[PDB]
């Protein structure tokens, strides 16, 4: 269970410095796993019989293209599928776009997501994005998507218009901000959309787990921006196998209760014990992950649930 | 869904 896909966050370094960035990525970001350690991880994931998809994220994965192509080439003999996400800064040159698409097509890259919005706009020109989107027409086996992070004051309405006909046939999704990283301090909270509240608990369910080996050296149960500020980690030692990561994910009591009972199990404990204000749990949220982030972003918060999770285990199994 | 947001 949860062992057919894995993600690696290659680095926190990025050419951009978006004001919403969950990692606060910038050209001077230093948080990353060693290159040799990542090589060993990719080699293991490629040799693993159950993994089908390996996803790469950052930071900006195309910043050190030589290392990315080297990692994709370790996977090549094993025939696993690859997904990539990028700010498309490399789209500036049609010749680079041609080179990278040719590489991606021969290295079993099945999906490429390009992020572009008013937060990315100061660092990447619209023309770079257009170049990538137009050339993708020649590679129908690569799934192309455009991810746009928006706020009430920065809805990216003019950005799509300026992309012109390059967006024809491309899946576009506009999404709200998770109040984590640079979004916590550089964006007014009144500009973040509020779709959920502590009251409509019936819809508070985690979308699912997806293992990520993050640039901070930890392992996370999902790839949501919110998880990275939590203390929920699947790593117990420096050299830990994927089998052990999956076994830890599948035997984690907190994640088991979260999957089976939903966020209402944790929220009702805090309401019953009058800890919503003490734990700084927000009243409204842009997404379900926003609740997740605030329930478990400290060791005190997680440890608070232990006697209740212990009682749950005894009662149910 | 949100579990594959940054990928
Ligand atoms: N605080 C936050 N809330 C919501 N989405 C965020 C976020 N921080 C980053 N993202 C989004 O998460 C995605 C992956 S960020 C890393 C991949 C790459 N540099 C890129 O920009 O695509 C991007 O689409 C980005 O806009
Ligand atoms: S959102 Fe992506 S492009 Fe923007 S700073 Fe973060 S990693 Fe870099
Ligand atoms: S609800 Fe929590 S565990 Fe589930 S995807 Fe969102 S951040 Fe990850």
């Amino acid at each position: 269970m949860y062992n057919k896909t894995v993600s690696i966050n290659l680095d926190s370094r990025c050419n951009a410095s978006c004001d919403h960035c969950c990692f606060s990525s910038s050209p001077t970001s230093t948080t990353r796993m060693e290159k040799e350690y990542i090589r060993e991880l990719v080699t293991e994931f490629a040799k693993n019989k159950t993994i089908q998809v390996i996803s790469f994220t950052g930071g900006e994965v195309f910043l050190d293209y030589k290392f990315l192509k080297e990692l994709m080439e370790i996977i090549k003999p094993y025939e696993k599928q690859i997904t990539l996400i990028s700010n498309g800064f490399w789209g500036l040159s049609k010749k680079k776009v041609q080179e990278y698409f040719h590489d991606m097509n021969s290295l079993n890259v099945i999906a490429l997501t390009i992020s572009y919005d008013e937060y990315h706009a100061p660092f990447v020109k619209s023309s770079s994005i257009k170049n990538i989107l137009e050339h993708s027409r020649k590679y129908p086996d690569i799934d192309i998507s455009l991810n746009m992070a928006v706020t009430k004051d920065k809805m990216s309405n003019h950005i799509l218009e300026e992309l012109g006909d390059s967006i024809l046939g491309v899946k576009i999704t506009k999404f709200p901000m998770i109040s984590v990283g640079a979004a916590k301090t550089r964006i007014k909270q009144e500009n973040i959309h509020k779709f959920y509240s502590l009251e409509d608990e019936d819809s508070l369910h985690c979308p699912g787990y997806d293992i990520v080996y993050h640039h901070d050296g930890e392992i996370y149960p999902c790839c949501s921006p919110a998880i990275f500020e939590t203390k929920i980690t699947l790593r117990e030692e420096y050299n830990q196998s994927f089998e052990r990561t999956v076994e830890k994910l599948n035997s984690n009591l907190l994640l088991f209760i979260l999957r089976k009972e939903g966020f209402k199990w944790f929220l009702n404990i805090l309401k019953e014990n009058n800890k919503i204000e003490e734990f700084d749990i927000p009243y409204e949220f842009s997404s379900i992950c926003g609740v997740c982030g605030s329930l478990f972003n400290s060791a005190e918060k997680i440890n608070y649930f232990y006697p209740y999770m212990e009682k749950y285990y005894n009662e149910n199994f | 869904k949100e579990n594959r947001w940054i990928l």
